């Protein structure tokens, strides 16, 4: 029920793409998927429909050519948590911890970097034992990603002088080519698989320094002491499947008794009186 | 040159390769018909005696005549304050004791004006006769490529030389990489498009290999010592 669920949360706005306002009162749709996600203060004007923004290119993009409708509310601050995890797989490989940042803050990204299976952010220590200039530090990567590119290179007069790629920061690189990090933009739908690592700090085991994670901020979320929360609702096909809405049978729900009215009570039609009395002889199914 | 083509036989009369031991070592530009502008790191003194050196012009493809057909080097004059550790001031000047007079395909380049005001990333192109991808063989064709010019302050990054950069030395080329000349383009010819009319402000003095990332070219300046050819040239007179 839409007029539910409008009074039972703090609308502050509501509109779609696509679609209209009236037809979604009574018809049958075949599935609708959900999705929710705080809204920083920051990038507040970056939820547009279509914008070059860091959200919709490192969080969540929105589609146009869909029928999407876009819900704008608020949630009280009063027991509530935020959950911030992060979704990337081999960035908690070589050891992930937490963003350790202070309540009611949300973390946003701005910079999304994909790589391949074969990656290592770590050099193979028994090369970088010829080096004197620059010395990057290094450690054993485990088995099946190939070891950090880089080599000994003389200019004038330096014999042991090692050069490695992505330098100084796959965010600001002078060779994307070279470096195996590179930028990607987030689909349709999609996550994004990592940030980027900052290959000077990393390295036991190949352990990356905690600060050596770039590529994002942070921001509070609170407005009026309220937190702003997203909310996209995307509906699948139009009349058809078996997902209808309550909002034309309940419309009055109340009775009168004295005058007479038609009705369709359970498939049953006709023409009466009606006349309220006690009555003790119904069960659970009549 | 990497990542070039094939010079077409258009108007770029100012590339002029000198031979000795009827091989080719190193090349040079000309600026008026009376000198040839080259590098100074070819004219040490193992490479003594200029009687033993020719010059050829107007000849792409290296392959027109043999010990013969030549411009004989009458004398060779260097900059005095040339270091052989960081390889600072490599400019010298060869003479030529042929009158050298203006026919087809043969128009030399001016020397620039103090006070160019030249753009920070301003196009320039390259040419000479070097390998093609790597500790290659001499090119039998011409062949050129686009280089741009990168600032020197960028240049003395410590990821690319860690200020190994003269302030009478500019860097120029990608930072990326697949467009760098490789050994054997001694010289070479940097000129630049501006008020309809290419000037030289470029030498090549050495260089960190080719289509390498974070090693840019490196091309002299003549700036500085444009008024040391002139000196030399009424000292001459």
């Amino acid at each position: 029920n839409l007029s539910t669920l409008l009074r039972l949360v703090h609308v502050d706005s509501f509109s779609c793409n696509n679609l209209d306002k009236s037809k979604i009162f009574g018809s049958c749709f075949n599935s609708i998927t959900v999705d929710k996600f705080a809204i920083p203060n920051r990038r507040r004007d970056d939820l547009q429909l279509g914008s070059s923004g860091f959200l919709q290119s490192s969080n969540y993009k929105i589609d146009i050519s869909s029928s999407s409708c876009q819900l704008y509310y608020s949630l009280p601050l009063v027991n509530v948590t935020i959950n911030n995890f992060n979704p990337s797989s081999w960035n908690r490989r070589y050891g992930f911890g937490s963003f350790n940042l202070s309540s009611y803050d949300v973390v946003y990204s701005d910079h999304c970097f994909s790589v391949n299976s074969d990656f290592c952010p770590c050099a193979d220590p028994s090369v970088v034992n010829s080096c004197a200039k620059s010395k990057p530090p290094s450690a054993i990567c485990p088995a099946g990603t190939k070891y950090r590119h880089c080599d000994l290179d003389t200019t004038l007069y330096v014999k042991n002088w090692c050069r490695c790629s992505c330098l100084p920061d796959p965010i600001s690189t002078y060779s994307p080519n070279t470096c195996p990090q590179k930028k990607v933009v987030v689909g349709i739908g999609e996550h994004c698989p990592g940030l980027g690592i900052n290959e000077e700090k990393c390295g036991s085991s190949c352990f990356c320094s905690p600060d050596a994670f770039l590529g994002w901020s942070f921001d509070s979320c609170i407005s009026n002491n309220r937190c702003n929360i997203f909310s996209n609702f995307i509906f699948n096909g139009i009349n058809s499947g078996t997902t209808c809405s309550n909002d034309l049978l309940y419309s009055n729900t109340e009775i009168s008794t004295g005058v007479c009215v038609n009705y369709d009570l359970y498939g049953i039609t006709g023409q009466g009186i009606f006349k309220e009395v006690s009555a003790a002889y119904y069960n659970n199914w009549q | 040159i990497v990542g070039g083509e094939s010079a077409l036989p258009g108007a770029w009369p100012w590339q002029v390769s000198l031979h000795v031991q009827n091989v080719h070592v190193c090349g040079g530009s000309i600026i008026t018909p009376e000198w040839i502008v080259t590098a100074a790191h070819c004219v040490e003194k193992p490479l003594n005696n200029p009687w033993h050196w020719t010059a050829f012009a107007g000849i792409l493809r290296q392959s027109f005549m043999f010990y013969g057909a030549g411009y004989q080097v009458e004398k060779v004059i260097s900059h005095p304050n040339y270091d052989s550790k960081t390889k600072n001031n490599d400019i010298a000047l060869m003479k030529l004791q042929k009158p050298l007079t203006f026919n087809d395909l043969v128009k030399p380049v001016c020397l620039p004006n103090p006070g160019m005001m030249l753009q920070p990333e301003q196009l320039c192109w390259i040419s000479g006769w070097g390998a093609t991808e790597e500790k290659g063989k001499t090119s039998e064709v011409l062949n050129a490529a686009k280089v741009l010019l990168i600032e020197t302050q960028r240049c003395n990054s410590r990821y690319v030389y860690d200020n190994l950069i003269t302030p009478a030395m500019i860097c120029a080329g990608f930072l990326q990489g697949n467009v760098d000349s490789c050994q054997g383009d001694s010289g070479g010819p940097l000129v630049t498009s501006k008020n309809n009319i290419w000037w030289l402000i470029g030498d090549t003095s050495w260089g960190s290999g080719c289509a390498k990332a974070y090693r840019p070219g490196v091309y002299g300046n003549v700036m500085v010592f444009t008024d040391w050819i002139y000196r030399q040239m009424r000292a001459d007179g």
